[PDB]
């Protein structure tokens, strides 16, 4: 699985 | 045209899901060079990433049918991975050359300063996923630079559980792992990140406890993944 | 280029989520002037449908705050508003070129002609929602026209509880209600189709039965909603 | 509200 980042609103 | 027009244009094609739209508007008014106060930088951000994000999606899809055909059992797949990838690189392109036109530079405070840095470590970063050769290691050199330097500003002068600099810190983080292959560095940072905030959030409201923890929780998710 | 690149490339743009691209690559098949199988009409339908869906919701949004501002209290709500309209209208009628000068005449069998005869009256219906004037009562009349042809065939060639037939009968209810402002066609179409329906359905295996009902449902929200 | 057309799969 892929790593998350940060996320927009 | 005039650069409050843009903006209005800018938030009726975000009411209207029109993300293309939204970016171009949002260009079109970086481009009168005045600061983008907090909600205009966060429409500028909303708007590419949404694009980027489609294309990125899409790269992937079309990236792991390739790869998975590239071991044993036409050009279309490649072809088409190659047009995806053209577009999200001109995407990329254009926001990088909006942050190093205008935004970095104007910025008149440390705030906006980290948001556009880590901004243009993103954009890096996606280049990074879809480069190959001296491209890619160009690139690489060029994301961690910029996320460097935002997180530098970002531990003079922001608390540990701002959530600018904890979603810095997370895609720093990210960019360690995914992209320079620096598994120890990436759970050190996402680690010492996490910790550090962890200290202060008994002295947080409700609502600050709440914007920290959203990101928090994604540090620990990377975590679990990475270890 | 050639159908079958044509047709893995619309599949590929599927499963990427590039609607805008998967059209056009169903329609450069459709173009070469050969029948399409279910599932190919199934890829242009989901194409055009989620293209035209985006600016549809667009247009919506945005006539929506256009009236509100038009009784009391800048041009650009309503130049944005003519842009998408302009684009959905563009979209609209590619997709009627499309039907008029291949798939309607170059349909083999009743399934595929109602198929064809329900989009060209749902695309109609969609340029209707934007329509003014000689425009509006022109693509009213050929909705109509459309409809009413496939709904003829339907009921000759195709039971009651048949998907095709009750999504035919359902649309068209729905624009005797939105389109052409008669409640008591549409009421009395939308209950029709039920009652006809609900009659077969002791009949059906467990797939066919969720397939039927999945239609009949909304003919019973949108009774609901009319009544 | 709007009234409901036929899905897309
Ligand atoms: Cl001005
Ligand atoms: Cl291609
Ligand atoms: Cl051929
Ligand atoms: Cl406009
Ligand atoms: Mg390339
Ligand atoms: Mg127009």
């Amino acid at each position: 699985d892929r790593s998350s980042s940060a996320p927009n609103v | 045209m005039e650069r409050a027009s843009l903006i209005q244009k800018a938030k009726l094609a975000e009411q209207a899901e029109r993300y293309e739209d939204m970016a171009a508007f949002m260009k079109g008014a970086v481009e009168k060079g005045e600061e983008l106060s907090c909600e205009e930088r966060n429409l500028l951000s909303v708007a590419y990433k949404n694009v980027v994000g489609g294309q990125r999606a899409a790269w992937r899809v079309l990236s792991s049918i390739e790869q998975k055909s590239n071991e044993e059992g036409g050009p279309e797949v490649r072809e088409y991975r190659e047009k995806v990838e053209t577009e999200l690189q001109g995407v990329c392109d254009t926001v990088l050359g909006l942050l190093d036109s205008h935004l970095i530079k104007e910025a008149g405070d440390a705030e906006s300063r980290v948001f556009y840095l880590k901004m243009k470590g993103d954009y890096y970063r996606y280049l990074a996923e879809v480069a190959t050769g001296d491209d890619k290691k160009r690139i690489i050199d060029s994301a961690r630079s910029a996320y460097q330097e935002a997180m530098d500003i970002s531990k003079k002068e922001m608390p540990p559980t701002n959530p600018i600099r904890l979603g810095l810190a997370l895609n720093f983080s990210v960019f360690h792992y995914e992209i320079a292959n620096s598994p120890e560095e990436a759970i050190s940072l996402a680690k010492t990140t996490f910790d550090e905030a962890m200290a202060d959030l008994h002295t947080l409201s409700e609502d600050s406890y709440k914007d920290s923890t959203l990101i928090m929780q994604l540090l620990r998710d990377n975590l679990t993944l990475w270890t």
